[PDB]
RNA sequence: AUGGAGAGUUUGAUCCUGGCUCAGGAUGAACGCUGGCGGCGUGCCUAAUACAUGCAAGUCGAGCGAACGUUAGCGGCGGACGGGUGAGUAACACGUGGAUAACCUACCUAUAAGACUGGGAUAACUUCGGGAAACCGUAGCUAAUACCGGAUAAUAUAGUGAAAGACACUUAUAGAUGGAUCCGCGCUGCAUUAGCUAGUUGGUAAGGUAACGGCUUACCAAGGCAACGAUGCAUAGCCGACCUGAGAGGGUGAUCGGCCACACUGGAACUGAGACACGGUCCAGACUCCUACGGGAGGCAGCAGUAGGGAAUCUUCCGCAAUGGGCGAAAGCCUGACGGAGCAACGCCGCGUGAGUGAUGAAGGUCUAUCGUAAAACUCUGUUAUUAGGGAGAACAUAUGUCACAUCUUGACGUACCUAAUCAGAAAGCCACGGCUAACUACGUGCCAGCAGCCGCGGUAAUACGUAGGUGGCAAGCGUUAUCCGGAAUUAUUGGGCGUAAAGCGCGCGUAGGCGGUUUUUUAAGUCUGAUGUGAAAGCCCACGGCUCAACCGUGGAGGGUCAUUGGAAACUGGAAAACUUG
């Protein structure tokens, strides 16, 4: 802890990386190169549905979805609820980051969000997987 | 070529002003160096005028004269004419 | 004002804490889901929790609103623990709400619908004021008070200082910002404006 | 408003009064704090005189009269 | 110095830790929801996009060549225009002091040399003409306070231009304008870039910019460098702003820019009261294009709108009236500078959509007394809504009589404060629904769907889930969107380990220098701190006054932060003479 080399040499922060680095972009065509932007809101566009098997922690069944971001390159989601939106090629409202037991999606949907409005099999909710007009 | 300024921060319900001397091409808006204070043209804010144009009145015989219908203020006072 | 409905707010609250209350007409111990068992036991957050229960129906005393002086006043005199509570009532809604002349609790606030309109100053037929030394909510513009104000004149007497209802007008308005003891009883100091700043 | 009397030091020199001052000073940064010191050069002249081999010098801040020398003093210490 | 209590983190366990997810918000923060209205404000932040056009500083003279100052364009203006920004540079582009031994000038204001003498040409009227038009040819022109001899005009210590209405001209000269000729600290990162550029060192040129001078050139020697960042080199504005710290300030500097890089393109003969010029002037380029294909030259980094890319990403509603730039001895303009706004519930507020309420009150919705002091059906406020008159500010002007200045000259929004009688003209709906992040119980559910902000839940009592009456926060507000702040003490300028997390020399070696004996020290710089300069701030360590309080303005006592003077204390890092010696 001696200061004199300390302005000859210096020291370091910590060493952190950021979340989602192939989310809060938008891929050029023009000028072929992405934009680093944290956009708030963003779209989706289908290219199909997915889902895989063995799950250990929960130990029920649940599929997830497979949309493809701008332009060539893989981007996976899932649906966390107990609505089954047997859809696809939709345009959406993006909610960004993952929830918590899958590796590597960051990427998911707001409620309603221009597509469809949601699984109408819920009413309490009032916020959750498709809920509008809810009487409070 | 000289003319007449005002500070802006945040009030009005009253037509308010300033006494300043910045350039003749720019707006009423201006930048002050020796501020001499603020004017209150509203006839109701009297407790506003309390303007020291020390640098302001100076350009008598350097350069100045009444213009953009000003000479209301300048009607009450009188340190003019020296020439 | 209400926002819902209250008088369940026996053991919600612990009353609006300046009147009489709506409690017993039936079993008051119960608050929730809890019929056949125990009591609700202790804690800092349940307490803190329980003080803004007793905060937020006590007045119109709405979270975002009502801090706001007490980190004003932070920079005026005194630790402002006890500052906030004669922060939240040291207005012309509180120097004329435990005046007596309301019914319901909105009416210390609804005191000027067409009641005390120009106390020094212009008709505001509003809840609350900026009541500073000497500050009213005196007698109405082109009118003196109404037959669901003035029917209070003195509906209870003795009523605070700084409420010293010179009436016809059925406020009072003595001195200055209020000193916090005639207001409720059971409630602390650093457990109501020492639970705020975290 | 007047001109300074910038001291100094020399180092070498080339043909017909390449002349020069060192400058130094007195300062530290403003994060890790020592009293480490430092310097820069400068750019006087001469006929050929205020050179290499010892010139502890004043030097000046005025018009250079120069190619992008700047200074006119030499306010010396003494000689080796 | 108005001083730092975060959710849970260890193996199995107290314990020294270990940082994560994570918080609340704040963001030009909005998307489904929800869409009582607004005070005022900002939105090509999608693409510094290609274009439905024009759009823009503009018109005129008792001083001047058409008509009963109209009709010129000489002359003046403009042209570098308002506005648009943060495409382009590590740069005096940027905030402040500043040698001027690097600077001057008409616009703001007074003037001053005088107002003498001049010729006469050019715009229009076009005078005369070929031909898709209009592009171009003949070509006297008629004047102009002017294209314009000549006198001295001032810096020989010997430089010229003035052609005034009426009881307005050109010069010796000025205060000034953007600036700045320039000085200084302002003036970031990349060690996967040191044997240093031939001009590296600086003197020496006929030259010249209001401006010294390797700035091109003028003459010669480099080791000038030198392991210290030569140099390369990647974003390339700064600075009143905003969230903000206790304080150092610390970052982003977008509404808000006072200063500068920038107008299709490379230039550009030009020029200016200020230059290579955003609707100029020409000639090279690739663009939607206009043209008897004279060949036109235009692009909204200036309001719109079009195909758009679109989380949202706006009114072509109006036209000078809030300031006059310019033209004018004058009455007058253009506003597209600045204005008038669908307003997006974007900011948050001004507050309004129920009352006197009510005996526990029912026909009971999780539970099986709970939110039930639920209800009804009675009354209370104008404040939303039927109308109405709606004139809030404020002083404009040769001849009016003789730069202080002024009347017979200032209502699109010019109707606001709208008390106003006033019916009852509802304030969408809240999340998880246990315990922390604050939450209440369960039928559906038998692992079939499935709960889940770090912790965390359904396999036959989800005090989680599908759904259902709400308590903790709420009523213009519900879950989410992601940016740095004290918090993060996971920068350590205040607040950094050494054997052990995630950490100590192969060492004989060892340049630069960070540090670098005792005592007196010659120093009289600096710190001690300070006379001074006390040169302004709108507001400062503060507070307050105008304002239906909130959108919109102001007294500045805190001296403007060694700024216009260098200090006395040698106790010392500091021009630095030695002695001590056993270390």
């Amino acid at each position: 802890p001696t200061i004199n080399q300390l302005v000859r040499k210096p020291r370091q922060s910590k060493i952190k990386k950021s979340d989602s680095p192939a989310l809060n972009k938008g891929f050029n065509s023009k000028k072929k190169k992405f934009t680093d932007l944290n956009s708030p809101q963003k779209r989706g566009v289908c290219t199909r549905v997915g889902t895989m098997t063995p799950k250990k922690p929960n130990s029920a069944l649940r599929k997830y979805a497979r949309v493809r971001l701008s332009n060539n390159i893989e981007i996976n989601a899932y649906i966390p609820g107990i609505g089954h939106n047997l859809q696809e090629h939709s345009v959406v409202l993006v909610r960004g980051g993952r929830v918590k037991d899958l590796p590597g999606v960051r990427y998911h949907i707001v409620r309603g969000a221009l597509d469809t409005s949601g699984v109408d099999g819920r009413r309490q909710g009032r916020s959750l997987y498709g809920t509008k007009k809810p009487k409070n | 070529a000289v003319k007449i300024r005002l500070t802006r921060l945040g009030s009005k319900r009253n037509p308010f002003y300033r006494i300043v001397v910045a350039d003749a091409r720019s707006p009423r808006d201006g930048r002050i160096i020796e501020q001499i204070g603020t004017y209150n043209p509203t006839s109701a804010n009297a407790p506003e005028i309390k303007v020291d144009e020390a640098l302001a009145l100076k350009w008598l015989n350097d350069g100045a004269k009444p213009t953009d219908t000003v000479h209301n203020i300048l009607s009450k006072e009188g340190i003019m004419k020296k020439f | 004002r209400f926002r819902g409905s209250n008088w369940k707010k026996s053991r919600r609250l612990g009353i609006s804490l300046s009147g009489t209350g709506k409690e017993l007409e039936k079993r008051p111990y119960a608050p929730g889901q809890h019929g056949p068992n125990q009591r609700k036991k202790l804690s800092e957050y349940g307490l803190q929790l329980r003080e803004k229960q007793k905060l937020r129906y006590l007045y119109g005393m709405t979270e975002r609103q009502f801090r706001n002086t007490f980190d004003i006043a932070g920079k005026k005199f005194g630790v402002h623990g006890e500052n906030f509570m004669i922060l939240l009532a040291s207005r012309l809604d509180a120097v004329v709400y435990s005046l007596g002349l309301a019914r319901t609790r909105r009416q210390a606030r609804q005191l000027v619908n067409h009641g005390h309109i120009l106390v020094d100053g212009k008709r505001v037929d509003i809840p609350s004021y900026s009541v500073k030394p000497g500050q009213t909510i005196s007698v109405r513009e082109k009118s003196q008070k109404l037959n669901i104000i003035v029917e209070s004149v003195e509906i209870n007497n003795f009523v605070p200082e700084y409420l010293n209802f010179d009436a016809d007008s059925l406020t009072g308005t003595f001195v200055r910002l209020p000193e916090r003891s005639e207001l409720p009883a059971e409630i602390n100091e650093q457990l109501i404006v020492e639970y705020y700043s975290r | 408003n007047d001109r300074k009397v910038y001291v100094g030091k020399v180092v070498s020199d080339k043909m017909d009064k390449t002349i020069t001052v060192l400058v130094e000073t007195y300062k530290t940064h403003k994060l890790y704090g020592k009293r480490v010191k430092y310097s820069k050069k400068y750019k006087t002249h001469d006929e050929n005189n205020s050179a290499k081999l010892g010139d502890i010098v004043k030097i000046q801040e005025t018009r250079p009269l120069s190619a992008t020398k700047r200074f006119r003093l030499v306010e010396i210490v003494e000689e080796s």
